[PDB]
């Protein structure tokens, strides 16, 4: 119950490589998830140009 | 029989490694070393390494120019 | 820019907890509008004041975790009265996802923050004691 | 039948070959290693009259 | 630095910020570009006659031919483009996704 | 080290001339058997690819492979050992022309130093 | 419902084969005989006649180079040349004292 | 010690050469002719080590390594030849390249006077093991605990890297023998804590640790035989042998930080002793019994004794030893049944009456019957830690009970009773399987007459 | 087109790369880089279709507004010194754009978003030349200013591109995306090392290129496009796909591959100048680039998928067009390890 | 198809080979001797 | 990445362009003509890091 079940195959298995297996696919789902329209791209680009020049310098 | 027809005497296998401590050693004074010099070079550039180029001062025209005062 | 980490940075950790709480809420409300407008460029979601009620929900939730943060780690830090420890920051950075937790309103969402911040805070605070770089300069 | 069986039985001489070609490249590494040869403080002693070298 | 050069940068990132905010119509962006073409004509132009670079009026000229070549291309990109749709908008190119 | 600025480089020089002043690398040299052997396998990678017999299907093409393999990793070795020379050339002149950023240490032994002792318990 | 039930072509899952049954004295080496029977005579001859019986002898006999005899006859003439002086056996200190330069305090 | 190398190269060659129906007789053969030559490697002294050149040395802990590395090629190849009967012959030719490959770059690893060199083949040594897990695996889930086995390594190993080209700067060689004679303390700080960390944890993901121990269970069930016995065997060491070389600059850090580590293995002995009693599959106990004397192993080693290091080398041997033979034994149960459980097929004793003993024989090597070896590593690694701290016996006696019980479980669910019914299929075992079990076992007995020989330099 | 159009195109754009790579004066190279792009779009555009047009319309813009950028970072450097030759950039705001300029031609990250879409539009032809032959000019043009560059924001740009690298080549079944992640990722990796050392990123461009052809024209070979049709090589030419998977392994920075040995060395010259912390997070994640290849490499050779009944006929022909120097890329870009050192020739 | 072995890209291969080889071995022969006599050795 | 043909070659395909002070047609002086001679002979063969500081 304890020893077999509840710690080696849930818990340890959650910690370790379910949580990185969810964070993974979560982020890489958020970042392919464009919809190929160029001026959502740009506008992000705008927003980056925008940040290097009023942050790194 | 086994240590004459196997095996060679023990000194052998002192000096080498004396030998190779020596190397060894050696090779990591000169890599402290390096790492310094290559330190000072990029920080101050007088020397041989980092000497990035500048502009040549063969290309500059000295000859009158239409003004006195260049 | 740099202006909010010279402000931060140049409070000492033992006194002066409301201006060390405006200083984290600041960065916060900050990071929470970056996120914000990244969000609204990569994403337009319906209309222009929908757009606007998620900034605000960003920023809020951004500002209003620097706040938990800050507070709680400088109070940590004075009632302990041993600053310098990345204990306190520890115990202010999980106070800070457990009320991200509780805006999020999941159980597990609060006890990961807890820890992955906690962490992440005790991490910067030693990195501030042993004076670690995250970017180098060129030294050889 | 020699020239017969050796096509089929020629790959069992590879091993041995590369056992004796690494005792040789032993001996080759070896020799590089005597800058110290007869030189150690506990080790050092006069050559025999018919000796040139403590080891090879 | 006086005014006009910092006028001439503005108009510069005005353009390019038109560019990239892509409302419709491909041609507005390579309208965009050609104004921050026109825009560093001119700011070259000014800097080389300010400090009397002989030489370097070279520079306008060659720009400004290689920009039209460059905006010649894209025109006839876009003709493409229009010629599978019908018309010249930018959500129709959609096919390509990340 | 950037040697790309090094004062006296000719621009396009795979093997300056004070290069000739090295010992070549040997015909037998394990770095060259090392690429004779990669010139190998390239060649029974081409005779896998094109479904011949691996072991035994273009003797000259392998050889070439061989040969080749072997003539460029020569030349490279070559190039490579006097960049190293090189670096050691500049790096002594440099500890030898700055003796106040190299101080020679005080030669201490070891009965007149102070460890601490750490027990393992 | 027109399908027939059968997702894809595929070979039937083939049954065991046996060793035994088409050569008896099989050694669950080989299926031809002969090389079977090399097999299990070659794995015979080199596991148990040439490594564990020659090995274990060689092994058994290797000279002392980890110096066993060589330290109990030092220890024994050692503790001989000190009994018979009278010296308290092992020191204390495994230097000696006057070669170590201690760093005074002087508080 | 290219006396060694070489021959295993020429393994190569000799293997693609072969007749299409010889490889496995030569293979064999030419395999025990080199741990033949390999057997003249135990022949060390008192004083350093052997140091052959610049690039390779050995050691009393290198050698039996080295020792049993060499010798498991045989068995692998003997282990492996009868589930690829219906194989064609250049994946057999492939299938033997994968081991040689394997065996070599142990072989190599072991050796390794610098650091950087044991990095890089401590790590090549994985893509063979994870070609032969996915290739040559029986169930859908190979391909998942391949993943594992890649990943959770590498999640170790790759800060460990970077620690030790930091090393270099810092120090100026990683060459072992400098680095043990230029060894200065460690200052009890933030950055040499996680210098300790990532030198440690790297070692630590491949024994394994209780925390851990995750991928060990789905790669030794999902491999093939040569496999799970190249994993059990030698795999398992490679962390041993890593953390015994490299914690000689982790002190006087190593005082503190050993608690966490420390608490973990001696709870985890306990808990994967326990999960073996209740288990189904035979493959995944073997597996538990291994993490549990691997926990062992990682107590001796963050104790730090003379005792200590001895013990340890010495479980390790003969838990690769045992670890092997048992997973042999399954194997050859699997064949005949096809299912892998315990309860499954019953009352082999009464079938196979040999293969009984040779069942008894391992369960009672696995349970540290004295005067074997197993014991003897058993028994100084409780002295050295009741030396450490008297109140460690517990635990230990606890797992030594729990040990047996589920050792005698195996032994008796599978061995004892009545047989099946309905099984029908179980042929008299082979002169193959006998012949492995038996050279499985005898350099076990033979090794508890010569104890010194794989005790370690610290002997 | 025309083969002589078609080699008359191929010779423009390595010529506008040499005049790039040769020239010291910034006029020349951004007149260079006009040539490469202006002479890029008909090779992009060989087969005609829309999705062709489509790539080519994006690369142009994309192109045109770096190019453009740049040009307005060499006369904001002019108006602050009166200098044309390539040299330190004297003023910080022309050596910002000057960086972005650069970044949108290399593709890093945050102008990462037109790789993918114009390597999954192109061919396969197109795509390797787009992937490996375009980097060298924004690359060497880097190099030749990396004194000027601020490591604050190369180094953000890197790591921003390795984390998107990463994350992005998860979620594709499409070959030539999760190729255009690939070189996202390795660029993120070249330039992170470009304030440090230029031969470690030199170095890695070249084994990037290596293993980059060897990729792609395996892909050419078996022709496939997708992860379900190459999982059909197996059944034809199996000895393809265990090359394939040897390579994919070579990419992942598994030793003792090639692909470890720029990796290794960037991490080893970043730990010259007291930093740690950047290696590490770009070594865990690449361990997401590995993965994928992983699990590219278990749909196409460690396991046999189904097959159709017609790739019988398939197996009574053999290529007719053959690759020459496939075998030496493979040599190449697995088994060159021990020969590290080589990178003191200044590669 | 059906063909005989190209004589003429035979004999330029082996042609090609020995003539580099032949460098090979000169250019280490030239390269021992100059190094001799920069050096001083003979 | 530069690859000097023309310091190889000696062909000066564009450096008379580069500085104000080269060789302008009909001798028409730069603006500034005197102050890059001066910065030009300072900084020759000093190298970058020293020519700055
Ligand atoms: C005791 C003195 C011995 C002197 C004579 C020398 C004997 C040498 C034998 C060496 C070991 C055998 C090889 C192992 C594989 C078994 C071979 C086999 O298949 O059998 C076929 C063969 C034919 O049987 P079969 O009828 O055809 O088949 C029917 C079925 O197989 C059905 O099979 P079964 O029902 O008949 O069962 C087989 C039988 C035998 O099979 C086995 O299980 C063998 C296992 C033995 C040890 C188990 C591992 C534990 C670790 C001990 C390590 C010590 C090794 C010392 C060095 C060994 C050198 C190689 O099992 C047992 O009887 C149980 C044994 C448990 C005893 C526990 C006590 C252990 C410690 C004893 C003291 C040892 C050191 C003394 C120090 C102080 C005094 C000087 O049977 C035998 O030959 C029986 C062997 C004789 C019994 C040996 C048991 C004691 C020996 C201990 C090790 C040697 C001690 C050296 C000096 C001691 C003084
Ligand atoms: C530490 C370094 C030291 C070790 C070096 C290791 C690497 C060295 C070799 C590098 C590559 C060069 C050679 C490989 C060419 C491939 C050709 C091939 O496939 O073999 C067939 C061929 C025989 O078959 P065949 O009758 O020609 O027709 C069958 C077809 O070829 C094809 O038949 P098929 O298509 O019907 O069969 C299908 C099969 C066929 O597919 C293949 O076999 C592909 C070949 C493997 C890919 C190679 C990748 C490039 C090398 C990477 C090495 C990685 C090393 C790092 C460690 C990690 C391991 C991955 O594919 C599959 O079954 C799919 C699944 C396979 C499993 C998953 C893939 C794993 C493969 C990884 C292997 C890596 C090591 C390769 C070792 C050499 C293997 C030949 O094998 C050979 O005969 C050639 C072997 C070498 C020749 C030895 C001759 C020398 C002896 C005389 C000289 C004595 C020397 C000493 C001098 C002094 C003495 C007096
Ligand atoms: C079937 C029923 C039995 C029938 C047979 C009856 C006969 C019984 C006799 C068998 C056991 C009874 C005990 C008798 C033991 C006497 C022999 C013993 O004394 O020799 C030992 C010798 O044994 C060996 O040392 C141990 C064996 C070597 C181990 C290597 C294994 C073989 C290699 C295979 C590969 C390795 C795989 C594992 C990797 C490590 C110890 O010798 P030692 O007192 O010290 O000194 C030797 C003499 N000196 C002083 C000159 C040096
Ligand atoms: C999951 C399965 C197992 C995986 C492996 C687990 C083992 C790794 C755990 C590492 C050991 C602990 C790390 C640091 C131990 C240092 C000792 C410390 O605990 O004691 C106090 C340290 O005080 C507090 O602990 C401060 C740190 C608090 C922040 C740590 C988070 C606590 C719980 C998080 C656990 C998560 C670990 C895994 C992350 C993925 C002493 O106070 P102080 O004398 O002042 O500091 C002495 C050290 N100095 C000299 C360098 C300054
Ligand atoms: C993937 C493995 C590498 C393969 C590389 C391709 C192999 C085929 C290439 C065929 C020969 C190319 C050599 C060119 C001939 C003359 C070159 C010479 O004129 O150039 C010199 C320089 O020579 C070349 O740079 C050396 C090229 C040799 C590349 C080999 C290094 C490979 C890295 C280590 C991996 C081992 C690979 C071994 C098998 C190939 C002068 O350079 P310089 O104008 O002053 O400064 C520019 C360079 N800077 C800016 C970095 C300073
Ligand atoms: C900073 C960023 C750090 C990045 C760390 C990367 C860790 C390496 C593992 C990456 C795996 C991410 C991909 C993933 O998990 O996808 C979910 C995937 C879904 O399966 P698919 O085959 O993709 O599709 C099925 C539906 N058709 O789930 C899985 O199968 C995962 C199974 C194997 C998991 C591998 C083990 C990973 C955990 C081990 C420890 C590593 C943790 C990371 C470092 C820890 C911190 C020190
Ligand atoms: C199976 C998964 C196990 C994962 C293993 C991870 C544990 C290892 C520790 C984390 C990685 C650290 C790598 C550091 C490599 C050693 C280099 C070093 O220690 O040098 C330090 C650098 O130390 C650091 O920078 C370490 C900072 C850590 C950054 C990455 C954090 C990763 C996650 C940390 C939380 C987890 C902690 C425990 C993990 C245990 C694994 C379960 C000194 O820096 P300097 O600037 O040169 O000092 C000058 C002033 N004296």
């Amino acid at each position: 119950k304890s020893a077999s079940s509840l710690l080696d195959l849930i818990w340890l298995e959650t910690i370790l490589p379910k949580t990185t297996s969810f964070i993974q696919m979560k982020m890489s789902i958020m970042v392919s998830n464009q919809k190929g329209l160029i001026k959502l791209y740009f506008l992000s680009f705008l927003i980056t140009i925008m940040i290097s020049m009023t942050l790194f310098n | 029989w086994i240590a004459r027809t196997f095996y060679d005497g023990p000194e052998k296998n002192y000096e080498k490694t004396m030998a190779i401590l020596q190397i060894e050693a050696e090779k990591a004074e000169l890599r402290l070393k390096e790492l310094e010099v290559r330190r000072l070079m990029r920080a101050r550039g007088d020397g041989p390494w980092y000497q990035y180029p500048t502009i040549d001062k063969a290309l500059i025209d000295h000859s009158p120019k239409t003004t006195p005062d260049n | 820019a740099k202006t909010l980490l010279h402000k931060y940075s140049d409070i000492p950790e033992g006194t002066e907890c409301h201006r060390k709480a405006y200083a984290s809420t600041s960065i916060g409300g900050a990071t929470g509008l970056i996120v914000s407008a990244y969000s609204i460029a990569l994403k337009p979601p319906a209309s222009f004041l929908e757009g606007v009620a998620r900034t605000g929900r960003y920023t809020f939730t951004s500002a209003a975790i620097g706040a938990i943060f800050g507070l709680t780690s400088c109070i940590s830090a004075q009632v302990r009265e041993k600053p310098d420890d990345p204990l306190n920051y520890f115990i202010g950075g999980c106070a800070g996802g457990l009320t991200l937790g509780a805006r999020t309103r999941s159980y597990g969402i609060g006890a990961a923050a807890c820890a992955y911040m906690g962490l992440t805070a005790a991490l910067v605070k030693m990195g501030q004691l042993e004076g670690w770089q995250v970017f180098a300069e060129p030294k050889v | 039948n020699v020239l017969q069986i050796v096509r089929d039985h020629w790959v069992h001489i590879l091993v041995p070959v590369g056992f004796v070609f690494g005792c040789y490249l032993d001996r080759r590494s070896d020799e590089k290693l005597t800058a110290f040869r007869n030189k150690s403080l506990l080790f050092k002693r006069e050559l025999r009259p018919n000796e040139e070298v403590t080891w090879k | 630095m006086p005014l006009v050069y910092m006028n001439i940068i503005m108009a510069f990132a005005i353009a390019l910020a038109g560019l990239l905010m892509y409302r419709s119509h491909l041609m507005s962006s390579l309208l965009c570009l050609e104004g921050m073409m026109l825009s560093l004509f001119i700011m070259s132009t000014l800097i080389i006659l300010n400090t009397h670079f002989t030489l370097a009026n070279m520079m306008p000229i060659i720009l400004l031919v290689f920009a039209a070549c460059e905006a010649a291309l894209g025109l006839s990109l876009l003709v493409m483009v229009s010629n599978t749709y019908g018309t010249d908008y930018v959500q129709n190119l959609n096919l390509l996704q990340c | 080290t950037m040697m790309s600025g090094r004062p006296g480089r000719v621009p396009l020089q795979f093997l300056p001339n004070e290069a000739r002043s090295l010992p070549p690398p040997k015909l037998t040299d394990p770095r060259l058997v090392y690429m004779g052997f990669l010139g190998y396998c390239s060649g029974l990678i081409d005779n896998a690819i094109r479904r011949r017999p691996v072991v035994s299907a273009g003797l000259h093409r392998q050889l070439l492979y061989v040969t080749s393999f072997v003539f460029f990793g020569y030349y490279l070795l070559k190039r490579q050992d006097y960049m190293y020379a090189l670096r050691d050339h500049d790096m002594f002149a440099y500890v030898k022309s700055h003796p106040e950023d190299f101080p020679e240490k005080d030669k201490k032994t070891y009965g007149e130093i102070l460890e601490e002792f750490h027990p393992v318990r | 419902p027109p399908e027939p039930t059968i997702r894809l072509q595929e070979d039937p899952d083939p049954e065991d084969e046996n060793l035994y049954e088409k050569n008896p004295d099989s050694h669950g080496y080989d299926k031809d005989p002969i090389v079977d029977l090399w097999n299990m005579r070659v794995v015979f001859f080199f596991g148990f006649s040439i490594v564990l019986v020659l090995g274990s002898t060689f092994v058994a006999y290797l000279p002392d180079y980890r110096m066993q005899e060589w330290a109990r006859r030092e220890a024994e003439r050692l503790v001989k040349y000190r009994e018979a002086n009278g010296l308290p056996l092992m020191e204390s200190n495994c230097f000696d004292p006057n070669k170590i330069q201690l760093p005074e305090d002087e508080d | 010690m290219l006396k060694i190398i070489i021959p295993t190269t020429m393994l190569l060659p000799m293997t693609w050469m072969s007749k299409h129906n010889m490889i496995w007789i030569n293979a064999t053969v030419h395999s025990l002719l080199i741990s033949l030559i390999s057997l003249s490697l135990l022949n060390q002294l008192g004083e350093n080590s052997l140091n052959f050149s610049l690039t390779f040395f050995s050691d009393s802990l290198s050698a039996p390594l080295l020792v049993l590395t060499t010798w498991l090629l045989p068995l692998m190849l003997m282990a492996s030849q009868s589930h690829l009967s219906k194989e064609t012959t250049t994946r057999k030719k492939l299938y033997i390249t994968m081991l040689i490959l394997l065996q070599l770059f142990l072989i190599m690893t072991f050796t390794a006077t610098e650091l950087i060199l044991f990095y890089i083949l401590f790590e090549a040594t994985l893509v063979p093991t994870l070609i032969i897990i996915t290739r040559w695996g029986n169930q859908t889930e190979r391909l998942n605990a391949g993943l594992y086995f890649l990943f959770y390594t590498l999640a170790g190993s790759l800060p460990l890297l970077v620690a030790l080209v930091y090393i270099q700067n810092t120090t100026g060689s990683l060459n072992f023998l400098i680095i043990h004679y230029w060894s200065h303390p460690l200052s009890n700080s933030w950055s040499n804590i996680f210098m300790w960390l990532a030198c440690i944890m790297a070692f630590m993901v491949k024994m394994p640790l209780y925390g851990l121990h995750l991928w060990l269970p789905k790669a030794h069930v999902e491999a093939p035989i040569a496999g799970s016995m190249v994993l059990a065997a030698v795999l398992l060491k490679l962390g041993g042998y890593g953390m015994m070389r490299i914690t000689t600059i982790l002190n006087p850090l190593t005082n503190y930080m050993a608690y966490p580590f420390l608490m973990l293995s001696m709870w985890g002995m306990i808990m994967t002793s326990s999960i073996c009693l209740r288990q189904t599959d035979l493959k995944s106990l073997i597996a538990y019994s291994s993490v549990s004397h691997m926990a062992l192993v990682i107590v001796a080693i963050m104790i730090q004794t003379p005792w200590s290091f001895m013990g340890a080398t010495a479980l390790m041997i003969a838990h690769g030893l045992t670890s092997s033979m048992l997973f042999c034994l399954a194997n050859t149960n699997y064949e005949r049944v096809h299912s892998r459980t315990m309860i499954l097929a019953r009352g082999l004793q009464t079938l196979l009456p040999l293969m009984a003993t040779w069942w008894l024989v391992a369960s009672l090597t696995n349970l540290a019957l004295p005067p074997s070896i197993n014991l003897i590593g058993e028994l100084f690694i409780i002295t050295a830690s009741f030396s450490w701290s008297n109140i460690t016996i517990i635990l230990m006696g606890m797992n030594m009970m729990i040990t047996a019980l589920y050792s005698l479980y195996m032994l008796i669910t599978t061995q004892r009773g009545k047989y099946t019914h309905h099984i029908n299929n179980i042929k008299p075992s082979f002169t193959r399987e006998n012949a492995l079990m038996a050279l499985h076992i005898l350099p076990l007995l033979l090794l508890t007459l010569n104890p010194k020989m794989i005790l370690g330099p610290l002997y | 087109m025309n083969p002589i159009i078609y080699t008359t195109l191929i010779m423009t754009v390595m010529s506008g790369t040499m005049l790039v790579m040769i020239s010291s004066h910034w006029l020349l190279i951004w007149i260079g880089f006009e040539m490469n792009l202006l002479a890029m779009i008909p090779v992009l555009m060989k087969n005609f279709n829309p999705r062709a047009t489509e790539a080519a319309t994006k690369y142009f813009l994309t192109q045109a507004t770096a190019s453009m950028m740049l040009m307005m970072a060499i006369i904001i450097n002019l108006l602050y010194s009166g200098q044309w030759t390539i040299t330190k950039m004297f003023n910080p705001v022309a050596m910002t754009m000057m960086t972005m300029a650069l970044a949108m031609k290399l593709g890093l990250s945050p102008f990462h978003f037109w790789v993918p879409e114009v390597t999954q539009g192109i061919s396969l032809q197109a795509g390797l030349l787009l992937l490996t032959w375009q980097k060298l000019a924004p690359l060497s043009v880097l190099c030749q200013i990396s004194q000027s560059i601020n490591p604050n924001l190369m180094l953000t740009m890197a790591m921003l591109s390795i984390l998107i690298g990463g994350w992005g080549g998860l979620n594709q079944t499409q070959l030539r995306k999760i190729m255009a992640y690939s070189s996202i990722a390795h660029m993120g990796w070249m330039t992170a090392v470009l304030p440090y050392n230029t031969t470690m990123t030199i170095l890695n461009l070249l084994i990037y290129i290596t293993m980059t052809l060897a990729m792609f024209m395996l892909l050419i070979h078996s022709s496939a496009t997708t992860t379900l049709s190459l999982s059909h090589t197996w059944n034809k030419m199996p000895v393809i796909t265990s090359l394939m998977m040897v390579t994919l392994l070579s990419m992942g920075g598994l030793p003792p591959l090639s692909g470890f040995m720029p990796k290794w060395m960037i991490i080893q010259e970043m730990t010259k100048n007291e930093s740690i912390i950047m290696p590490t997070l770009m070594a865990m994640t690449a361990l997401l680039n590995l993965y994928f290849y992983m699990r590219l490499a278990y749909s196409s050779s460690l396991t046999m998928f189904p097959s159709t009944n017609n790739m019988k006929m398939k197996w009574q022909f053999e290529h007719t067009k053959q690759m020459k120097l496939l075998p030496t890329m493979i040599v190449l870009s697995t088994l060159v390890l021990p020969m590290t050192p080589a990178l003191s020739s200044l590669n | 198809p059906h063909g005989s072995p190209d004589w003429l890209k035979v004999g330029l291969t082996l042609g090609t080979s020995v003539f580099l080889w032949i460098y090979l071995i000169k250019q280490h022969k030239e390269d021992v001797l100059e190094y001799k006599r920069r050096n001083g050795l003979e | 990445p530069f690859f000097d043909v023309q310091k190889r070659l000696g062909l000066d395909l564009d450096r008379w362009m580069t500085i104000q002070s080269a060789e302008q047609p009909h001798k028409i002086p730069g603006r500034c003509h005197a102050f890059e001679k001066e910065w030009i002979e300072c900084a020759h063969g000093i190298g970058g890091i020293r020519a700055e500081k």
